């Protein structure tokens, strides 16, 4: 069993998107009208799973061979890596990773995208990883492509890909997602607006990394990511 | 003041959440091992039950793409973190709402009693997290159950709820389906009886 | 009794905190989503209870002897002055001026409280001061400490004297805190920033006077109040 | 254009308003002369009324924690402003709302009738100010009566409010508390039937 | 036995305060007029004692409780945290920090205090830590309040808590006062302005911890102590 | 050039000194273990002194508040760093003058030869630190010997001084206390007779 | 923090100081009326007294410049404000040193007992600011005569000077000269014996 010894520093909800977004127009009836009720951390909010010993596929990670049909998926074949650290910076060893996306032409492998760009036979667009000691992790895909969406009449939802990360608890579990570098949808974009500081959008923003890129093979996108920072117990019930 | 690095912003999980965290409600093949609804095997010790529920937005119609993660102890109130497809109990899991089923399932037991940081005893409790479209940063609520009555009004976490037809909302009602123990727990995200939302 | 002769310049609401505020959670629940209905001024808003005639206690103004039960309050002494004014810079003589505030803990003597810091047996937070002639009011007391408060998890509200103010008329009666100068914990309250200008902001700052301090003995502070602009009738009703 | 000294902005009365404006209401022991809710003493001239009333806030709960400060003329029309508790009739008051008493009261006598800068009569009103936490600037409003039909209709500032129906809202109910003449307002700072506020 | 193995960073005489400086009174009697000899560091100097067998109490470093007479101290209870690091960097571990301080009214448990502020009768305002492995050290109290001294006619101390720390050896033993952010009577004192450089002020100054205060019990303040540069010997002899 | 971290500024010691590190000479209770002015306890090895003296400032009276911290070797000539209240030798102790005991006393055995780092010896000496109100940064200092007069003509650090008058000022005299073998050493901070301060 | 407008600069009064304040002492034509070295009349009441005394430099060397004020009450203790040539007794008095006198003298009447801000009685003094080439800013003193011993232990503003060896720098010694009852006061503003000087 797990125990109850670490604090976890309260969320900015200032810094990361407020519920009710306008320009985001599904957020209007999908946010509460009523203020968050705040509770102290216990044994329930500072714990969480550990997935060390859940079995990962050879290829979890590698999104150009966990579908294969026979072939290679069409697109930039690109290496996403980067580094799990907590506000203080230290590394969050043995966590887990999750990412999602679309393929070159911006359509998901799912039943609901009904987007006119078609599937890729060789792509599925699941990936999973679980971070080594200094909290690295690695995946290695194809860019996706933008897409459109019906929100406003001309509304087109930048290059990225969806992250889930887990965390020491489920006080650090955190959804979100990556952008790409120099994309000029990155400022048109309502969800992107959703964040009012343009400082926290910066942390969104892969950048290119030519020094982790494999000469003559594929490309690579740097995208460190900050859970919140954990700290022992001190000075509590005196 | 001392500032630390920010923590990386949320975004919402968006409409095809499933594709990566839910593949067999997204229709997609699985793979070998995969975190779902089921906590528990049938052969794990205490009452085992069943619970479901729909979640509402603030017209009163159906999220049918929404995604749940539940926490929550094992009968001994203990919460079982090295998480392992082997073990009989497992303390999280992952469900979800499609178009198809726009009621979410989770196979488990009943938790039971842990203490908060005071130790002072928390009614028996379900730690759920709410991510869908449209919602920015995902929602943190307690399930708890009816037929508990006595520990639901000692418990520190319900009463720091200021009004007593708010607490009312973080309870679910027990039913039966098929001879076995349900409990139904539906979420309202807005409006009128609009469920409880953390903060922590 | 009382004349219509007078005219009050009328509020800036940009300038005053709105009423929705959503990081002050409170306000949520307990603010008008209808508009406020603008109203012309009669003998009903122009008016208002002059004090002049309330027998005051000789001990009213000074919360280091006022509650006493064989003693002095611990905490830092201080003097808190200052000058209510009008909009046109005129002074408002024999006006009432009343305050309240924590200990130097920030435990209030009120049932509710609930905060582990312990009470002061001899100092009780009430406060009372008719001005003089000039508009010059005064108060002995001890600098209040910062106190926590259920809204965010870790919310932390300024030290702070809350201070009622009534002023010639119904129209100008106004109730405010001040907050102390250099206080790191002012940009970070959600009360504060339901105020949207920081020069406004500015002007709740009571600031360190050392010429107004009694050597060897207590510092001072000076916290100035302006109320709405007082001017006579002109071209009405033709 | 001409900018004149900025007035001091305000900030809620907060929770403790009490200790300061309600010293009784707090449990805290009272000084010799207090501003409280006795307006008018038994042999004073006028019709001697009891009001009362509670406070909503949006989601219809009580707002236990209210101040309230009243301003009203006397039987003859007339506003009376030199505050002093030796008077028959004092124009103003003080009234709050606690947790052991949910309810504000407040001891006065009907107003009399007093005119505006255009000469045009206004119907007997009593004008409050409403303070408490979660209220950053205070709030404004006018008590009507309902027994007072044919001046509530010629009154010029109830008809500047253009829906009829939010009119209603200033009006107090007549009622008999222990025999004696009674009138009931209550206040829904939000959402349906929401109480007019005014700006002057 | 110790062991001269180690040489330490001269100490720059113009970064700290100088012997005289006149507005700081006391200091026009107690200053050398000729000036200090320059000797060689020697097994005398670069040696000092270790403290991490001394038997420490459990509320040693907890002034709210190791004076206690039945009862809480009043005032703003404040945890004081920090590290203790030397110029290069390197964490100062098992040293000796110590510190003392006036009550939330400014008087100390002296006799020479004559200050009429009272006596908290649960505070006595000593303090002992020992640093753990990685330089860190903590204590929990209440925030001191400013007090008048006989220098000027108006002269008052900024809010403080005296610091002692041993480190190493000799040579690096100190004893400064630690300041707290925005106190406006900071650019006032004359011991502060004794130290000519105003980013060596700054260094005296703590800093508001949030990440580091218990919800809903206390504040926190950082203080990071750096001492003399220790560094192994070379080329010493030929 | 290259710059490190700067170390952090020195402050006086202040006149309240005495509640953090001389509880007993401030009138307040003492905590178990202390560190005080007994460096050797009656059964240690070496010739057993006490040391005494007085600190004058520029004007040649009394500093009734001096804190004091002395550092040297045992009788063997090695510095015991490890310290315990349970050692016959500790090689560290404090020491201040009161406004009650305007002298300061140290009870110590007589330090051993140490070579400096070229390999020289230096002659038996105490390494003392002199805190106080109006003292911004502590002054060094040492304490030599009278009787040990061929051993202070060979230091190599007692030569580094150019003038031979200042050398005694460093030099303590030898009287007797009781029957026991005394030194008196008077620091002179400023002024006619100033004790030699050090920097390394 | 709150800032007032700045006091006009000191500056010093010169060499020539005595051409605008002192016009006998300067060997220049007098005007009708003089404020000068005779507060008290012939014919006033209290024990009249002559008050002498040299002003030296830090190299022991006379001020033949000096220019010094003097304030001080009656024999009764009361401070006479209003200055006229005309009273019996002026609490206000100016006097110099020349180069032909080097030595300055008044006339006047041993002042009473007055009380502080906190009523607690001060011995007989005289207050006294000294100007002169050289001072920038004006050196306050007071005058406390020999034969007061007794008052003079009790005096709050006396024991507020921490050594007691400079406390007898503002006595001034008594003497006869003529038959009439002399006090002497040399002020020495550097150096060995310096006198105390004040700032309020
Ligand atoms: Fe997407
Ligand atoms: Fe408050
Ligand atoms: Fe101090
Ligand atoms: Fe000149």
């Amino acid at each position: 069993p797990a125990q109850d010894n670490s604090r976890f520093v309260i969320r900015d909800r200032n810094w990361h998107p407020k519920a009710l977004t306008p320009d985001y127009k599904t957020s209007i009836a999908r946010s509460p009208r009523q203020a968050l009720v705040s509770i102290p951390q216990s044994i329930s909010e500072t714990t969480g799973p550990n997935f060390s010993h859940l079995g990962f596929g050879a290829h979890d990670h590698d999104l150009l061979l966990n579908f294969n049909n026979g072939g290679l998926p069409i697109g930039e074949r690109i290496i996403v890596a980067g580094r799990v650290v907590d506000q203080y910076g230290k590394p969050v060893p043995n966590t887990l990773v999750e990412m999602w996306q679309a393929n070159a032409g911006g359509r998901h492998r799912h039943k609901n995208d009904r987007y006119l760009a078609p599937l890729d036979p060789n792509f599925g667009g699941v990936g999973r990883c679980l971070t080594d000691s200094d909290g690295y992790y690695s995946f290695r895909t194809i860019k996706p492509g933008p897409y459109p969406w019906r929100n406003g009449p001309n509304d087109w939802r930048p290059a990225h890909i969806h992250f889930g990360i887990s965390g020491p608890s489920i006080a650090t579990k955190l959804i979100t997602q990556l952008y790409f570098e120099g994309d000029p949808l990155i400022p048109m974009c309502p969800i992107v607006k959703s964040i009012a500081n343009p400082e926290a959008v910066q942390q969104l923003i892969a950048k290119l990394d030519m020094n982790n890129a494999n000469p003559m093979d594929c490309l690579a996108y740097r995208f460190d990511i900050v859970l919140r920072g954990q700290r022992k117990t001190h000075f509590e019930n005196c | 003041p001392i500032e630390l690095l920010p923590e990386t912003p949320s975004q919402t999980a968006g409409p095809y959440v499933h594709i990566g965290l839910a593949l067999e409600a997204a229709g997609n093949p699985t793979r070998d091992q995969e975190i779902w609804n089921r906590l528990a095997k049938p052969d794990a010790p205490g009452e085992h039950i069943l619970l479901l529920g729909q979640v509402y937005d603030g017209n009163g119609h159906l999220v049918r793409d929404s995604f749940l993660e539940v926490w929550q102890a094992d009968a001994n109130g203990e919460y079982q973190d090295a998480y392992n497809l082997e073990n009989a109990f497992n303390s999280f899991g992952r469900t979800a709402t499609t178009f198809d089923a726009g009621e979410w399932t989770l196979h488990t037991v009943k938790p039971g009693v842990v203490n908060n940081a005071a130790g002072v005893p928390m009614a028996p409790h379900i730690n759920i997290s709410l991510f869908a479209r449209g919602i920015n940063i995902h929602l943190h609520t307690r399930l708890y159950f009816d037929d508990e009555a006595q520990a639901n009004a000692k418990c520190p976490v319900l009463n720091l709820i200021e009004q007593p037809q708010r607490r009312e909302t973080l309870i679910a009602k027990r039913c039966e389906v098929d001879g076995k123990t349900a409990y139904r727990f539906d979420i309202r995200i807005q409006g009128e009886g609009e469920t409880v939302f953390f903060d922590f």
